[PDB]
């Protein structure tokens, strides 16, 4: 699709973020430290 | 990516120059095979004037550039042999245009030789084809009689002209030679592009 | 006798010996005494044979007086030889390759026999040649060793045996080489070593020397006359203390004479200004005597305003009329005329001071001529500055070619007065104002000066700029203003109309005939636009554009009057919209003036522009203008309002603080978060658009002062008027806020350490009329300091980049053939590639260009007869478009944002010259005509084939002699136009005399285009780019000063002037475009591309590294646990076990993990990108499973293979390597964003559309040749703002395009004219190399130039090397001809004048 | 984010029919007399006042 | 003792980088004379100089004309004019002016000073009035 910038459709930024959220907290602690 | 544009754009370089190709061509694996066993990889072309043009496509990393007598070796062997040799073009990398000891050897063997042509070229010279880049204008060269009329026309004398050098990209694709005449289309803001006749003078090197 | 007149043709530089100075001396020096009494005395240094300095002698050599003589050198025969101070290293330099005994070169001549002439000797010099042996004589050349006790002992070392070199022996030395020798090392015969010692130094002349500098002669005397003059040295004679002390102190006078105080790169040694000294620097001779000059009959004061003055005008106090005086000479004609002044004398102005009478060939004073009743033919008579009268008006710094400048004078008789009065539209010409400001005036006096200023010199010349081609003069402020509120619809009164009377009042001080007002009753009533039309019926222009006083951005608030906003005039009648700065604004290219200037001239020019600024004075003395203090005051309520823009301005900045408090921010690939944080609060705390609506609900426009100032532009901008009443916002210093610079972390003393709130880092939040607090005036102070600084030093590097284009570019000068040439040789084969000058082109839009096929043919295939003529008509139409296209597209590849205009200077606008024809035509819609028709295309297509001979002449036409191709190209642009706007679709109502009236006239105005012959073109470059560097400066503070995007000051223009190399360049950027046309749309297929290509190193990921001297197949004991995630890389990877080559040493690296995350590398990329790149090593990596805690851990182990120097230190060096090897990316590219590109393209319909969806990757650093390399960029539109590397990868004319382009961009959207860039890159690349502007690019340019390269700088190597090269100085362009005393042969004199005898003979 | 970019125009005189007037910056010009006086700002996004 | 009259030590920096044989025969050695050179005038119809005077040119006209007449003044015009200047001008408007336009087009190594004379009452004049 399209989800890199628009985020108003739902369902997939959503996807993608449930299914990468730990990568991407666990990135921000690293990085933050 | 240096040796594979090489490998492509050498021969519209030598299509361009209007040279008739000899031998055959291989493919780029085997090209690369051969530059980094022998050390480089040879050209054969045969211009209009039944003359022979050699391109030398030597490795970076090869001995050849890294040894001036393994240099000095090749360019006595290549040259004497039976062909009319019209000009030799040794295309290497950029830093081997700084160590000097090759350069000296290029500079004994063009002595040893006048009526031959040697010339070193770098990578980037056969990188791209260089009358299709965008900023270069077009270059042609005139002839030496169109050239005569023109600064008998002007009250001028060759040297008046406004120079540019044999190793210049573009004249190194036409052939042009030191004391010949380039006449040069270039795109103008002013007058909607205007031609300039230059002087080949001095290749670097 | 008669001595004939002559010129200086060349200079010839030579070494002066000793024969030299006996054959032109005119006297020996033998005594030391001075004077005798009253005169000098005879053989001393004040000798008179040496020439009169004083009135109280002649001179005897020349029998002249004081002011007649120059001066004649003597002669002092040295008792001892001494050495030549200036070539001290040439002696030293011809010491070390001759043998010292017999004179024999020891140097091998056949070994440098392939060398240039001027460094033969140098490179013979270089080599050792210490204990080589002659092969003549066989001797051991010793060690030449230069004394470090002073600059000019030379001693010779023997293996140890020392002795002194003195110039006695250095003479036996140098006698001994033969003429041979001195050849074949490269020198001249005049530049034989015999010259190099003097035993009969030249005492200067007197004339050089007035009554210190004699001081030291006269030592150098006293002390002569100590040696013996039998003296004899040897080599190895042991001189015993006191003759060695006096040789030394004599050789040191000589050269303290010539050269104390300076040091020069060719002094040899160590440890009264002398005759050297004089030369150098602002002070010294060269510049303060030779260059510039003080003269006589020339008066300064101060400047004040006098609108009563027209533009040409300059008020001349009377007193300083009586001290300049024009020197008239008497004849028949005149004589009447010329009594008056005579008859007032010195009594009553306006008179005379002085007579020259003929019979007596003398000055006579007034008041003794009181016997002469009248005056004879032939007197000159000395009179006063009467109005009428030219005078030469100047100010400093004199930058452009209007900064002199001829004015009328009229002599203000008010003896109270003593300012240079003008109009206040004057000083745009020289960039005055009158708040102090000083100017030179002088009247020329002499016929030829007089006729030259009212010829050549007028300010009429420089109406239209030299440098921008448009307009330089106009209304200013209170004109613009006035123009506006005279011109505006309605006032807060009402319709804004006068009666009668008050329109008669405007044309009151109009200094022109007064319109007719017979036809208005004293009721009826007049606008503002109907006398303006009345003024402008006499220049009838054609002017449409909005004006200045509709902006988009007040058009939401405020009610624009419909009549107010669209500014139409016809035929010189305003029918509607207002007048101000965009119609009548002074530089406003296109304005009423501008087209006053083109079609009537630029005197018609100036009058009109007088004429309308007393109208709009006469007018605001009725109506009023002004500015208060509730101007500037918001309501409470807008108060309110923008305090809650602010207050959301920084909420936006707190909400970002919150995000970094929480640590949410996270900087994309290329940015650290410190510098993501600084531009994400720059952009939050920008005032946004509706900050203007607050302002406006408290302004009431049509009657707001500052507002009317602003929005009609005569003074002020939008952010002024926020600054004033609305509040200051962030202070930008450099692109970024203010820096911690006060403590750590910390930026004033009334913030807190680490303080995040957006006032602390130079947010004001107040505005001026509210008053600023300490902190927020502290941080303005800040602001406008820098303003000050930039101002300051803006002046002093223009002043440097500005002297060295001048010597840069000085000598190219316009010849016969409309060519620039150096001297001879060519630098443009047409100047400005049109031939022509940059005061006469007009902007013109050319219809064809953007339309497609179909618009193309619906409006220029003419289709009334069937002919096949009217088909090649519109196909050469159509071939026109597509080679513009084409070149127009070709250029928009090869730039950064130059885009495709429809608009081009053209010598003449084809359509206003038809439309002019038109009008006036006693006819219209003509009958259908085949024949006429068929005839004017014909006529149209030979003018067209015949334009090119405007180059040449009207013989050449009529002889159809063939044209050359670059002439034939020069008219491309004009064919172009011509055939646009003469096509028959065009010219359907133009009779067949029209149109042969039409062609004259485009013949006449493309030929009054053309560059004069001997222009000084190359001087109106540097004036044209010199002057908008000084701009370029004053927004030094708005430019990033950060490493690698360096544009601050003037470091981009110093790096394209001084041709710097790429390693130099501190904002080096690149342009790539994708090699897919249908995937440049994708922006985040751009951004991977950007990121991908970004240079990322291993040393970036690094931190820290150990190399150890352990193998392995023993361990520091910091990391014994190590062996751990050793063995499980051992598992992990069966087919890399250890080689049977492992040496000892080791690099132990540590990955920064917080990098590897922000740039997205992998260490499977490092593992490849250092495996697959390094042939002897071994490399072992930790499992990168690390999370936050444990460390990733890279051993690369080395193999003997590179070992195959100290080995600790080759170890190193192969770290070293290892570390620069390139993880991902393209070598020398710092930062590659992703930007937007307009860019146009040809559709399947033959139609030009502008396309804003291009993606393009804007790299920090170049590397033409990496981006080439690539596969996802286009080769073939790579452009990169490096001069350098463009000319090493393209060549010198891709480098002269390039050239162009950076300074084009450096001028930005108020610069020059590009015909002044083409100078510029045409000088620069000349010589099929760039050259400088600096002093290599004179010398690689122009080495004979043996006067202009020590006008520029270093006069004393440059003398010193003429000298030794026995240069030869042909005397051409500015710099030469005016240091030999002469006048530049360009200009007025570039043609000389001959009488025509035959004429003469025939006419008497 | 809110956008400002539309400008609410309110009648002066309650003769004036429509009474209600949404333009751009760039359409003030063309479709705003002094009949009208700017009232509000509103979002083009949420369209709020 | 103390001196407060310096001279500033004065310092270059950047070195120019410019790119049988007997004694001295009276041929190589002196000759500063420069052979004298012959007026080769270009003929009428080989001219390709511009046959308008430039401003420069007219400019240069006026003022020799104007300063001649200021020590001569017999003059050919018809009407009186009381100042040199307009006396010139008008001599030049009315092609009455008795000088002549050299153009040194080449100076050739032979010795040859090719030129091109102009007549300024058959050209163009682009001076105000
Ligand atoms: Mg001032
Ligand atoms: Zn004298
Ligand atoms: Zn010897």
């Amino acid at each position: 699709l399209f989800t890199y910038i628009i985020y108003d459709h739902l369902s997939q930024p959503e996807l993608v973020h449930d299914y990468y959220n730990n990568y991407k907290d666990q990135y921000d602690k690293e990085k933050m430290s | 990516m240096a040796m594979q544009k090489l490998f492509t754009y050498i021969y519209e370089f030598i299509e361009y120059r209007k040279m008739v190709l000899l031998e055959e061509k291989v493919p780029y694996d085997k090209f690369v095979q051969m530059v980094l066993n022998t050390g480089f990889f040879r050209i054969n072309a045969e211009t209009l004037n039944h003359g022979i043009v050699s391109v030398f496509i030597f490795g970076a990393n090869g001995k050849y550039v890294h040894h001036g007598g393994d240099m000095r070796t090749l360019l006595t062997n290549t040259l004497n042999e039976k062909k009319h040799y019209e000009e030799l073009i040794l295309i290497v990398d950029k830093p081997v245009l700084s160590k000097k000891n090759i350069l000296d050897i290029i500079v004994e063997q063009r002595a040893a030789n006048p009526t031959i042509v040697i010339n070193i070229y770098p990578y980037h010279l056969f990188c791209i084809n260089i009358p299709k880049v965008s900023a270069i204008p077009k270059h042609k060269l005139i002839t030496q009689e169109e050239a005569q009329e023109f600064l008998g026309r002007e009250y001028l004398q060759p040297q008046d002209l406004m120079q540019i050098s044999a190793s210049d990209p573009p004249v190194v694709w036409l052939g042009g030679r030191p004391g010949d005449f380039v006449q040069i289309e270039r795109p103008s803001e002013t007058a909607m592009h205007a031609v300039v006749i230059r002087f080949i003078t001095k290749s670097k090197i | 006798m008669e001595a004939g007149y002559a010129e200086i043709a060349a200079v010839q530089f030579n070494i002066a010996g000793d024969n030299d100075h006996k054959r032109q001396g005119v006297m020996e020096v033998t005594i030391s005494n001075l004077f005798e009494g009253t005169l000098p005395a005879e053989g001393g240094i004040y000798d008179a044979r040496m020439g009169t300095t004083d009135h109280h002698y002649k001179c005897i050599t020349c029998s002249h007086q004081r002011k007649q003589c120059m001066g004649h050198p003597g002669i002092l025969q040295m008792h001892a030889p001494v050495l030549q101070p200036l070539f001290i290293a040439e002696i030293r330099r011809w010491l070390r390759v001759i043998c010292l005994n017999c004179g024999a070169p020891i140097v091998d001549l056949k070994r440098y026999e392939h060398l240039i002439r001027p460094k033969r000797l140098i490179e013979a010099a270089s080599s050792q040649t210490e204990g080589k042996q002659c092969y003549v004589c066989k001797a051991v050349h010793p060690k030449i060793v230069k004394d470090s006790e002073d600059y000019f002992t030379f001693w010779a070392d023997q293996q140890g045996k020392i002795d002194k070199l003195y110039p006695q022996i250095i003479r036996e030395i140098f006698s001994r080489v033969t003429y041979d020798t001195v050849v074949k090392l490269g020198r001249s015969k005049n530049s034989h070593p015999e010259k190099l010692v003097l035993k009969a130094i030249q005492i200067p002349p007197i004339s050089i020397r007035p009554g210190d500098i004699n001081n030291v002669i006269q030592y150098l005397v006293r002390k002569n006359l100590l040696i013996p003059k039998d003296l004899q040295i040897v080599r190895g004679q042991k001189i015993p203390l006191n003759i060695d002390r006096n040789l030394q102190t004599i050789q040191q006078l000589y050269y303290n004479f010539l050269l104390d105080s300076v040091s020069t790169t060719a002094t040899q040694g160590g440890t009264a200004p002398s005759i050297m000294r004089r030369l150098p620097r602002k002070e010294g001779r060269i510049r303060k005597s030779l260059l510039g000059s003080q003269v006589w009959s020339i008066s300064r004061s101060t400047i004040c305003g006098n609108s009563d003055l027209h533009l040409d005008e300059v008020g001349y106090p009377i007193s300083f009329a009586r001290t300049l005086q024009v020197a008239e000479t008497v004849q028949h004609y005149n004589i009447n005329r010329l009594m008056p002044y005579f008859l007032n004398g010195k009594r009553q102005y306006p008179g005379c001071s002085r007579v020259y009478k003929q019979i007596t060939q003398s000055v006579h004073d007034i008041e003794g001529l009181k016997q002469d009743f009248r005056l004879e033919v032939g007197d000159i008579l000395y009179r006063d500055v009467v109005t009428g009268d030219v005078a030469f008006f100047n100010r400093q710094p004199s930058l452009e070619r209007s900064s002199i400048g001829v004015h009328r004078i009229v002599v203000l008789e008010n003896p109270k007065i003593s300012t240079f009065q003008m109009n206040v539209s004057a000083c745009a010409w020289y960039n005055a104002d009158f708040d102090g400001d000083q100017m030179n005036l002088w009247v020329p006096w002499s016929v030829m000066s007089r006729v030259e200023a009212e010829l050549l010199c007028s300010v009429r010349n420089w109406f239209i700029s030299t440098k921008s081609s448009g307009p330089v003069n106009g209304q200013v402020q209170d004109s613009t203003v006035g123009s506006f509120l005279l011109t505006r619809t309605n006032t807060p009164m009402g319709k804004n109309v006068m009666n009668k009377l008050h329109a008669m009042g405007l044309f009151q001080t109009t200094q022109t005939d007064p319109p007719c007002f017979a036809n208005y009753s004293p009721t009826d009533l007049l606008d503002g636009k109907s006398v303006v039309s009345m003024l402008l019926r006499q220049t009838p222009i054609n002017y449409q554009r909005a004006p200045t006083w509709y902006s988009e951005v007040y058009a939401p608030y405020m009610h624009y009057n419909k009549q107010d906003i669209s500014t139409q005039i016809r035929n010189g009648e305003l029918i509607e919209g207002v007048l101000d700065k965009k119609a009548v604004g002074a530089g406003s290219s296109g304005g009423i003036y501008h087209l006053i200037s083109r079609r009537y001239g630029p005197q018609q020019a100036l009058k009109m522009i007088f004429a309308t600024q007393q109208l709009a004075l006469n007018y605001v003395r009725n109506a009023g203008f002004t500015v208060s203090t509730a101007d500037m005051l918001l309501t409470p309520e807008a108060h309110q309002e923008v305090q809650e823009i602010i207050n959301e301005l920084l909420l936006e900045s707190e909400e970002i603080n919150n995000r970094l408090l929480h640590g949410d921010i996270m900087p994309p690939i290329g940015l650290t978060t410190h510098d993501f944080y600084e531009k994400l609060q720059l952009n939050a705390l920008k005032f946004p658009d509706r900050i203007l609506k607050p302002i406006m609900n408290s302004i009431n426009p049509e009657t707001n002062g500052l507002f009317q100032m602003v929005a009609t532009g005569a003074k002020g901008s939008n952010p002024n008027m926020i600054h004033i009443m609305a509040g200051i916002g962030q202070i930008e210093i450099n692109t970024q806020r203010i820096q911690p610079q006060f403590s750590f972390g910390r930026t004033l003393v009334y913030y807190p350490r680490f303080a995040l709130e957006a006032q602390a880092y130079g947010f004001i939040c107040n505005s001026y009329i509210a008053g600023l607090t300490s902190p927020e005036f502290i941080f303005g102070e800040m602001n406008g300091r820098f303003d000050l600084i930039n101002k300051a030093l803006s002046t002093s590097s223009t002043g440097y980049a500005n002297r060295k284009a001048i010597f840069g570019l000085q000598s190219c000068i316009v010849d016969y053939y409309r060519r620039v040439s150096i001297d001879t040789r060519l630098v443009q084969q047409l100047y400005g590639e049109d031939g022509l000058d940059a005061r006469q082109l007009e902007t013109v839009r050319f219809e064809t260009i953007m339309l497609s096929d179909q618009e193309l043919e619906d409006k220029f295939k003419y289709t009334g007869i069937q002919s096949p003529l009217f088909e090649e008509e519109f196909s050469r139409l159509k071939k026109d478009r597509d080679k513009y296209r084409q070149i127009f597209l070709n250029v928009e590849n090869f730039n950064f944002s130059q885009l495709l205009t429809d608009v081009r200077q053209v010598p003449v606008n084809v359509a206003s010259i038809v439309k002019n024809i038109l009008l006036s035509s006693t006819s219209g819609v003509l009958p259908f005509d085949e024949k006429s028709i068929l005839q004017k295309y014909a006529m149209v297509k030979t003018f067209c084939k015949n334009l090119p001979y405007v180059f040449i002449n009207n013989i050449q036409e009529r002889l159809q002699t063939p044209i050359p191709v670059y002439l034939k190209r020069a008219a491309s642009l004009m064919r172009m136009l011509i055939r646009i706007e003469l096509a028959t679709v065009k010219t359907l109502n133009i009779t067949c005399e029209q149109m042969s009236a039409i062609l004259d006239l485009i013949r006449l105005q493309y030929t009054q285009s053309l560059i004069n012959y001997g222009e000084a073109v190359g001087i109106l470059a540097a004036q044209s780019v010199s002057e908008p560097l000084t701009q370029y400066m004053l927004d030094s503070h708005h430019r990033s000063v950060a490493g690698g995007t360096n544009k601050s000051g003037i470091v981009r223009p110093q790096e394209i002037f001084s041709a710097k190399p790429v390693e130099a360049e501190q904002s080096s950027e690149m342009l790539l475009r994708l090699k897919n046309p249908e995937v440049e749309t994708n922006k985040t297929y751009a951004q991977e591309i950007a990121n991908s290509i970004e240079l990322i190193t291993f040393e970036r990921l690094i931190l820290q590294w150990h190399l150890l001297y352990e193998t392995y197949s023993v361990m520091y004991p910091d990391f014994a646990s190590d062996v751990e995630w050793m063995t499980d890389f051992l598992e992990n990877h069966p087919l890399l076990q250890p080689p049977e080559d492992i040496a000892n040493w080791c690099i132990r690296l540590e990955l920064n993990k917080t990098t590897m995350i922000l740039k997205s590398i992998s260490l499977e990329s490092i593992i490849n990108s250092l495996r697959a790149k390094h042939p002897n090593t071994y490399i072992m990596h930790s499992v990168e499973n690390t999370a936050s805690g444990i460390p990733i851990i890279i051993r690369i182990y080395l193999r003997e293979s590179a070992f195959r120097a100290t080995d600790e230190k080759i170890a190193v060096n192969v770290v070293d390597k290892l570390l620069n090897s390139t993880i991902r990316g393209i070598p020398g590219i710092k930062n590659a964003n992703v930007v937007k590109l307009m860019r146009h393209r040809v559709d399947a319909q033959g139609k030009l559309v502008r396309l804003d969806n291009i993606y393009a990757i804007k790299t920090n650093g170049t590397n033409i040749f990496g981006a080439m390399l690539d596969d996802n960029i286009d080769p073939y539109t790579i452009v990169s703002s490096s001069i350098g590397d463009t000319m090493e990868l393209y060549g010198i004319e891709a480098a002269r395009q390039k050239i162009i382009s950076e300074i084009r961009t450096v001028m930005g959207d108020k610069g020059p004219n590009h015909r002044h860039l083409l100078m510029y890159a045409d000088l620069m690349t000349r010589t099929g190399q760039v050259t400088s502007l600096e002093k290599a690019g004179l010398n690689a340019r122009e080495p004979s130039n043996v006067l202009l390269r020590m006008a520029l700088s270093s006069p004393v190597q440059v003398l010193t090397d003429a000298a030794v090269d026995s240069a030869v100085n042909p005397i051409y362009g500015i710099a030469a001809p005016t240091l030999m005393g002469s006048v530049p042969r360009i200009g007025t004199m570039y043609s000389d004048i001959i009488m025509d005898e035959k004429y003469i003979t025939e006419n008497y | 984010p809110h956008k400002w970019t539309i400008y609410v125009y309110k009648a002066v005189d309650s003769s004036q029919k429509p009474a209600e007037i949404e333009v751009t910056r760039k359409d003030v010009i063309k479709k705003i007399d002094n009949h009208y006086a700017l009232a509000d700002l509103r979002c083009s996004v949420c369209h709020v006042l | 003792l103390i001196m407060d009259d310096l001279v500033e030590e004065y310092v270059e920096t950047e070195e120019e980088n410019l790119v049988e044989i007997v004694e001295s025969p009276s041929i190589c050695e002196g000759f500063v004379q420069a052979s004298s050179q012959t007026l080769v005038i270009i003929p009428d119809n080989e001219r390709i100089t511009s046959n308008v005077l430039t401003t420069f040119e007219a400019t240069r006209l006026v003022a020799v004309r104007a300063q001649q007449l200021a020590i001569n003044g017999s003059t050919m015009l018809k009407k009186k004019y009381s100042s040199p200047i307009d006396i010139a001008k008008q001599e030049l408007f009315n092609r009455k002016i008795p000088l002549l336009v050299m153009r040194c087009i080449k100076v050739t190594p032979e010795g040859q000073k090719i030129v091109e004379i102009w007549n300024p009452r058959e050209m163009g004049i682009p001076l105000l009035d």
